[PDB]
């Protein structure tokens, strides 16, 4: 029902670490400022995604016990979660309140990014579904930590070690859902269900990127490592 | 081989 002093400590620590990210306004101001070509949008995305991976690795190393994990499992958790964490952060940003008509222009600008419309449709449906859950900053932060510390990733040698680190975060999130959303008792389950939908962005991620209407698909060395691109 | 991720994880 109520958070323990240790849980409040864990929550505030995750929040502090999560807030080191670029502010939503910094991202939306760039997109809303002017209409960019498909070529300019591709480079905006690679710069944003490169910054996201850097901030993600810093957030990940601060997660309690992450530094005690086997080094190869550490890489597996990062590569396994990077795309999902990016889309969860994009969903958070998309759902931030902006002046009247700005969210319509933001949506239209994203649809004009330069990628195939078959990749745009599930993106907006996921963003819309995240939006209806009216998640707090603490829920987005804990869910991001839970996504990173998923023991059910490919090439993980010691799944129990990861499971041990994920369990306290799941416990805090469940309590928060019971506190914040007491009228909706399926809220915690609702949030964990979203994580299964997040995983769908994985398989066709490289394809979505190579579909960008640009002459050259140049990615930064960091993006080549974390994503399945050359 | 993923030396950039390995670098960012092992730095500091
Ligand atoms: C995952 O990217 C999709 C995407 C859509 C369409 C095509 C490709 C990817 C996306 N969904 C967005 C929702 C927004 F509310 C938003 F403001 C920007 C959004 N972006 C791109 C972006 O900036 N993602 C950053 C990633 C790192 C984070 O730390 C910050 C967000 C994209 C939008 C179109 C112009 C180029 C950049």
């Amino acid at each position: 029902m109520e958070l323990t002093p240790d849980q409040q400590t864990l929550l505030h620590f995750i929040m502090d670490s999560y807030n080191k990210q670029r502010m939503p306004q910094e991202i939306t101001n760039k997109i809303l400022k002017e209409a960019f070509s498909a070529e300019e949008n591709f480079l905006i995305l690679t710069e944003m995604a490169t910054n996201h991976v850097q901030v993600l690795v810093e957030f990940t190393k601060k997660l309690p016990g992450f530094q005690t994990l086997d080094h190869e499992d550490q890489i597996a958790l990062l590569k396994g979660s990077a795309v999902e964490a990016m889309f969860l952060r994009s969903a958070e940003i998309f759902n931030k309140k902006l002046p009247s008509g700005h969210s319509d222009l933001l949506e239209a600008r994203i649809r004009n990014s330069g990628i195939s419309d078959e990749y745009i449709t599930p993106m907006f449906s996921f963003y819309k579904s995240i939006g209806e859950l009216k998640m707090t900053q603490e829920e987005y932060a804990l869910l991001t930590a839970i996504v990173i510390l998923s023991p059910d990733r490919q090439y993980i040698k010691d799944r129990e070690a990861v499971e041990k680190l994920q369990e306290p975060l799941l416990d805090v999130l469940q309590k928060l859902c019971k506190i914040h959303q007491p009228e909706n008792p399926q809220h915690f389950a609702c949030l964990l269900g979203r994580l299964t939908e997040l995983r769908t962005f994985n398989h066709h991620h490289a394809e979505m990127l190579m579909s960008w209407r640009v002459n050259d698909h140049k990615f930064t060395p960091l993006l080549c490592e974390i994503w399945d691109v050359q | 081989d993923h030396q950039l991720l390995r670098y960012l994880l092992d730095k500091d």
